[PDB]
């Protein structure tokens, strides 16, 4: 659920900072061009906000958890 | 649906009077213990409201991008749903460039976002206020007063696609009208009429506490009501419009053309500026005076018919011309009272807006109230 | 009941407009509790307000009647109608204006007179709606002041009439009531925004935005009747001089036709009907009076468009007869003076109900059934 | 039960017409002042409507039955 969620942002090489609030998944990338809008939304996202250089994936309560699942897909 | 209008109506309540218990929401908002208690339950689980018997609103982590396009400048700022200010920009816009405008506006917004990429806590929507004829439904600016290049601009569709949040198109005038009612001069009033008199002419109206919209949310183009059947062409395609006679530029253009002829004016020496005209109209100059009077008389006649339609409490003027208020105001009132249902005009007073230079606020709160933005915010 | 009242009037509203709907459809549309739907529905089913099309529910209106009567200048029009507002019988009486007996009581008499003669056609009396010009306290049914009948002053013609019959009395201003009456039944149906100008013994117009009738100040109804189109004109009973209603009022238009007939040109006495007909045939003198009105109304209705942008503009007046000569004038104006992007898709059309049709209270009773403040009383029989 | 109804409405020398709906008991009368509305309610009327000279007494289903009672009681 999270290994394909890191690819939806481009990949460990494009995600500069992985973060998440209560219901969103505010992740800051290096290149928005590489952000997969479909895959994110076809994985649970109710909307993808691309304000500037930071994406905000709308998944819900699973967000606070998903940010953790994606950080483990490095180690 | 009914879910959107029923959901946004409980929110509309919880913010107008904080706090209010699940009982006042069921009662004051006309709703059963099932469709008034559970409607808050999902708003609490989405943090649009706050706990503590009493229910208030949570508006700090929610933000929205607001921007205004002036005759030549793009102002930016992020705000809470309470309309508080987080950060504001001052980027120049200019007229001609390599790229059109729509693409230029996008870069501007994108810039604003990378710098202040740490202030943002959660984006809900974006609200723009610019001049010209607009479709709003699709947000297609047709034509504009200072960018003859702009022809059918999908600003609404484009800015949404480039972010993922709803776009709100409105005029600098409407927005400012709600602002005056929220902290300006009409704060506390239920029926106001606000006229703007700058590079664009227009008027925002507040009916029974609500900001008057138009048919299909099409905006009030009161500035395009013909006042002179022989006047000059207007970007709306018509001619003789109000925006064509009372537009500050036209005033000076009319003064300037009449100066270029056989005429006297304590304005011959000092070059013509919006300040210099009033400053000279007050000293008694037959020219500057009569230009403003007329200006006043042209806005008053229209404003007289609006008095008969809305019978407002307060009438506000927002213009650099309010420097020569003792010539303007007294004329607009004289036009109001001589051609409007007395009982309506015999307890009305023209006063100047106590603010200058806006920001969505009205379109974003109302976006919450209608429940449109609320439903999309309930999953986020 | 308190929410059971609105909760009830919502299910009725859905069945009156969307019927035949299913119990399920209703629980889905009204968004109310499933078992809560079956309760309300069953009550209406038992009190005979709705019936099963044998799943399949559709209002029952034939057996219930209401009295819709509008009082406009020395004439009272009384009719009995269905809860669908279909009429049964209509009749127009008199009122003289001045009389040894107050108006308050003369009105009650006609109502009694009307009922007596039509006691075999009348079925279940549900209520009476009254529409009239004047300043009306609608939530208390008290006529404060009223044109035509000088001696009025605070007339509880709603409370006394409610006691004398024992059914609810709904009283609304003539134009406001008519405007929404058109919006539900006729002309401007299916429009959220609507401007309806009314031109008769008194000029004024009503407007609807978003889906609500527009009010001002207090109730301060829209008064475009007093918009000085002529900086001189005559003296108006309001204060100014030259008010729209000094040129456009049917009485003036007729004083103008007359005081302009004394100087050459007809045949039969001068009436609004004979005027329009003359202008209809091709007479240039009557045509000039009609066009003249449209010049003025047009100017005002021009700015009224840049403000509201209605889907429909309606003209309520005996002059809708001369449609061919007056409307085009209003249209040009609106097309020459309001914003092109607005005046594009919008035509000045005629009002569907005459200035005399009892159909003006058609909405008062519908608002009563929807808001529930009646479907609850009728629920008992 | 039937004779009380006749009395409340003013007795046979006042009832000019007597009919019944599915839920009401419509009865015309020569003089509305001679009609005891208070009683009509006490007997079981939910409400009493006076439209001109015809008194509508709301009884309900039990209305077409009472019109038959009152009818034979006038003989
Ligand atoms: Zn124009
Ligand atoms: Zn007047």
């Amino acid at each position: 659920m999270a290994p394909a969620l890191v690819a939806a942002f481009g990949g460990k090489e494009n995600i500069t900072n992985l973060d998440a609030c209560i219901t969103r998944l505010r992740v800051s990338v290096a290149d928005v061009s590489k952000v997969d809008q479909a895959g994110l939304k076809k994985l649970g996202a109710a909307g993808v906000v691309v304000a500037g250089s930071g994406v905000q994936a709308i998944f819900g309560t699973k967000s606070d958890n998903l940010k953790t699942e994606m950080d483990e897909y490095i180690r | 649906q009914i879910k959107q209008t029923n959901a946004g109506a409980v929110y509309r309540l919880i913010d107008q009077l904080g706090p209010v218990s699940r009982i006042d929401l069921s009662r004051l908002a006309q709703l059963a213990p099932a469709s008034i208690t559970k409607i808050v339950r999902e708003m609490l689980e989405a943090h649009l409201v706050q706990e503590l018997v009493g229910l208030v609103v949570e508006t700090e982590a929610w933000h929205y991008l607001s921007l205004r396009i002036s005759r030549g400048e793009i102002f930016l700022a992020l705000r809470d749903l309470s309309s508080k200010l987080v950060v504001e920009e001052s980027q120049e816009l200019a007229l001609k460039d390599d790229s059109p405008l729509l693409d230029r506006i996008i870069s501007h917004i994108d810039q604003f976002f990378i710098r202040h990429q740490k202030k943002l806590e959660r984006l809900t929507s974006i609200a723009i206020t610019l001049p010209g004829i607009i479709d709003t439904e699709n947000g297609i600016v047709h034509r504009m007063p200072f960018y003859e290049d702009v022809k059918e601009m999908p600003l609404g569709e484009a800015l949404e696609q480039h972010t993922g949040v709803p776009v709100y198109i409105q005029h600098d005038i409407s927005a400012w009208t709600m602002a005056e009612a929220l902290f300006g001069a009409s704060r506390g009033a239920r029926d106001v009429i606000q006229v703007v008199i700058d590079h664009n002419v227009g008027a925002g109206v507040i009916t029974d506490g609500h900001l008057l919209h138009a048919g299909s949310s099409s905006l009030v183009e009161i500035g395009h009501t013909q006042v002179d059947p022989y006047g000059k062409r207007c970007y709306c395609g018509n001619h003789g419009c109000l925006e064509t006679i009372a537009s500050v530029d036209s005033i000076l253009e009319l003064a300037q053309l009449r100066l270029n002829q056989s005429m006297s004016s304590m304005l011959h020496g000092q070059p013509l500026t919006v300040d210099s005209l009033c400053q000279a109209a007050l000293r008694g100059d037959l020219l500057a005076k009569d230009i403003i009077t007329g200006v006043g008389a042209h806005v008053g006649r229209i404003l007289a018919i609006m008095v008969n339609l809305f019978n407002p409490q307060k009438i506000l003027i927002g213009s650099p011309l309010s420097k020569a208020a003792d010539i303007l105001f007294p004329v607009i009132s004289d036009s109001i009272r001589q051609q409007a249902l007395p009982a309506y005009s015999q307890h009305i007073s023209v006063e100047s807006t106590q603010f200058s230079n806006m920001a969505g606020a009205a379109l974003v709160k109302d976006a919450m109230y209608n429940g449109s933005l609320l439903i999309r915010l309930l999953q986020g």
